[PDB]
DNA sequence: ATCAATATCCACCTGCAGATTCTACCAAAAGTGTATTTGGAAACTGCTCCATCAAAAGGCATGTTCAGCTGAATTCAGCTGAACATGCCTTTTGATGGAGCAGTTTCCAAATACACTTTGGTAGAATCTGCAGGTGGATATTGAT
DNA sequence: ATCAATATCCACCTGCAGATTCTACCAAAAGTGTATTTGGAAACTGCTCCATCAAAAGGCATGTTCAGCTGAATTCAGCTGAACATGCCTTTTGATGGAGCAGTTTCCAAATACACTTTGGTAGAATCTGCAGGTGGATATTGAT
């Protein structure tokens, strides 16, 4: 395949600020994009840490949804809508 | 393949509460998920007080007290209710 | 041999009662399993899915629509009180949020 | 003339419209591509069911949605209207994410 | 006579309280409280001396670890005194309001 | 009751908590926030108790209780 | 006829600190927590079991939940002792 | 002679097994489960206790009471991210002080 | 920053009481040994479903300019909450005794678990049919004179 | 208080992607007939738990004085929002290669199920660390040349 890197920055400004208007935010000081893609990166982590944790003990090599799912439950962060 | 849901007794109580009112897959989904998710918080809060109690069992009792402690307030009562209600009407006839 | 009645007809039920009892016999809750508690679950999961169920067709018919979407159900658990602090820790796919300006950022 | 509008009110109209809408807010190569890179940087030569790029992108706009929301009170409770990352480090200080 | 000036025994009281480990509520007042709520809920009711305890000892836990969070929230207001809007706005983040 | 909940014991309280000075509308707002807790983890205590046909509170069910709510304490047995 | 940990807990106390005992309450603080963990360990390895349709819980069950539970270098650490008590085990 | 022994572990192996075949969470349970989970246990037991006694003998003290277990947990890292929920009863708060706080 | 005058810690001992530790026996588990079941690991293999590609379009990201006001910095005063001596009362504690009550056996009737012998449910075609997406006038809404 | 500019709300259409319904197979309840538990139902202890009762001790409530914090008011540099041009790269669609999921058998390795033949809990003796004071010397704090 091709290299992947820095995809971080896929998370455009715009799009960043978008989510931060669903959010109820009027005023975006010029730092947020940066934060925003340090805490999102941090939260992808943990979250694909576990879903490949338990793609390893299914002995599986595709990620399934519902590996996602029981990821999201395990942080807290509980999904309605893929795989039940 | 065979793969279960509650889509069909989502899909009848539906048609019960709006009889004219169709649902779309996404929320069908959504429900799905909904119905399990509750199923393993009583089920779990219900296998925890059995054997908090050192009882081998699981009756309704247990899933009455689980009921209890997981619905907030009025939701628990309504539900506490209505499913007495099914208990009695079942054991009855 | 007589006619087979379906435990959840029996209780006067929509939600499968025989389901639920397999369900809570091979999901490792306890040794064995009560004949009542089938029942008084697939009762209460099935009055929390009519509760929702109405909440949403409700907005559903708000917004001019007879086919519940997502949204309508984010709608119908976010704005009702006991329903939101049920699903706190909870998500819906495709949900999106109730609109909720803050007063202090409205115009002058 | 041309016209012009006071700064402060596209994004009322912006709040108003994302609010109303329930669509996915990033883009979906760019999302999908950062997951890779993530597994990829973790365990090497995997795949994903398509609805598994999708969950994790729900679950992840959903969650810096609630981040901003609870991001905008701390900044309100500043006497501001502008979002600055001090904000965000105490909302995810008091959510526990790090105190 | 001698004063200390306003604070100085705030942050002495802070270093003496932080070094301890005692119960800062009187028992008794707190016992009297919990089985008033008790009553509520339920009546003729009984608790071990050790239930009350583990009462307290959540209690305390759980408004000292609040009053950490409220303070946070005044000095991010550029203040140093703890407000009521300081605590609903650390319990609405919390996610218990 | 709840006034028996001194302000210097609220006071002190916060002291721990690593707080200077307190607005005199804290101790009202902290009695308040003192029992919804009180009242969540005695509820779910005593349905513990309701459960097992008992009528002594143990301290295992304030235990099981502050578990409940995710508020776990470990030291009074499980 | 209530059984606990605090034997295994002094053992182990004994073992790392020989100078060192241990308060009453202290040793109620650990018990809880030995049986905290064990909840937690043994509820995600039973949740692996059924997520995959498996009926037993195996070592490399609660390995994968110490992996899921445990963070960071406690994990590494915490995965070793127990294939080193599993290979020392099966052994002989 | 005991299984714990042949693990080589001072915590009970056979007592683990029995925990986990009435615990309710699985049909059958495996012979090296309770095996390696009762050594993941006595290990996270040592690694506090071990902290534990640091901060007991830093102290002055030859018995560990609760509040140095709050401040061996609390101090470390990776053992407040596992017990963040959790409360140590008689624990109380390590001393921290905002710098904003602090006298001119 | 020093020179003093409180009030505050903090070091160093010390004898004792309340717990801690070590001891003596006792059922309840744990470990063996033997004999069955049985779960899931290995070995094909059919086949979804994922990865990759190309090609065109047009949605949207990016970068730049411009400036309205927002955040920050400053000043000050009123007034709130800290400090403090003070005066009394509610908490602490230390049994002491009385009994309601959690805890333990010993039956057993009733409720469950197995172990095999008729649909409800699900996976697909085969029909239906909300509404997504495109337009345009009605209607606000906003901001410049 | 007007009056364009511009965005929004909302009714109308209509083919279509996506729902709803129709239909054959089949996994899974249901129904019966025994083989096991299992958790009450009483019958009784020993705990613990409530209840006063009665001193004293801090501990709390209180009122006064004012130090300095908060909140309001003002000012302004400059940041971040609003618009617009520009052109990239995401999106859309449709097709294929084949990896690797997942449905089936086959069959040992391993877990289970009784039957019999030490460890851990528990309630006492024999220590024993910290408590809780008590001077006594820097320490930190605050007022005044």
């Amino acid at each position: 395949r091709k290299v992947l890197r820095d995809n971080i920055q896929g998370i455009t400004k715009p799009a960043i600020r978008r989510l931060a208007r669903r959010g109820g935010v009027k005023r975006i000081s010029g730092l947020i994009y940066e934060e925003t893609r340090g805490v999102l990166k941090v939260f992808l982590e943990n979250v694909i840490r576990d879903a490949v944790t338990y793609t390893e003990h299914a002995k599986r090599k595709t990620v399934t949804a519902m590996d996602v799912v029981y990821a999201l439950k395990r942080q807290g962060r509980t999904l309605y809508g893929f795989g039940g | 393949s065979r793969k279960e849901s509650y889509s069909i007794y989502v899909y009848k109580v539906l048609k019960q509460v709006h009889p004219d009112t169709g649902i779309s897959s996404k929320a069908m989904g959504i429900m799905n998920s909904f119905v399990n998710d509750i199923f393993e918080r009583i089920a779990g809060e219900a296998s925890r007080l059995a054997h908090y109690n050192k009882r081998s069992t699981i009756t309704s009792r247990e899933i009455q007290t689980a009921v209890r402690l997981l619905l907030p307030g009025e939701l628990a009562k309504h539900a506490v209710s209505e499913g007495t209600k099914a208990v009695t009407k079942y054991t009855s006839a | 041999r007589a006619k087979a009645k379906t435990r959840s007809s029996r209780a006067g039920l929509q939600f499968p009662v025989g389901r639920v009892h397999r369900l809570l016999r091979k999901g490792n809750y306890s040794e064995r399993v009560g004949a009542g508690a089938p029942v008084y679950l697939a009762a209460v999961l099935e009055y929390l899915t009519a509760e929702i169920l109405e909440l949403a067709g409700n907005a559903a018919r708000d917004n001019k629509k007879t086919r519940i979407i997502p949204r309508h159900l984010q709608l119908a658990i976010r704005n009702d009180e006991e329903l939101n602090k049920l699903l706190g820790r909870v998500t819906i796919a495709q949900g999106g949020v109730l609109p909720n300006i803050q007063a202090v950022l409205l115009p002058k | 003339k041309p016209h012009r509008y006071r700064p402060g009110t596209v994004a009322l109209r912006e709040i108003r419209r994302y609010q109303k809408s329930t669509e996915l807010l990033i883009r979906k190569l760019p999302f999908q591509r950062l997951v890779r890179e993530i597994a990829q940087d973790f365990k090497t030569d995997l795949r994903f069911q398509s609805s598994a790029v999708m969950a994790l992108q729900e679950a992840c706009e959903a969650y810096l949605v609630g981040l901003f929301e609870d991001t905008n009170l701390c900044a309100i409770h500043a006497k501001r209207v502008t979002i600055m990352p001090k904000d965000i480090q105490l909302a995810r200080r008091i959510r526990g994410e790090r105190a």
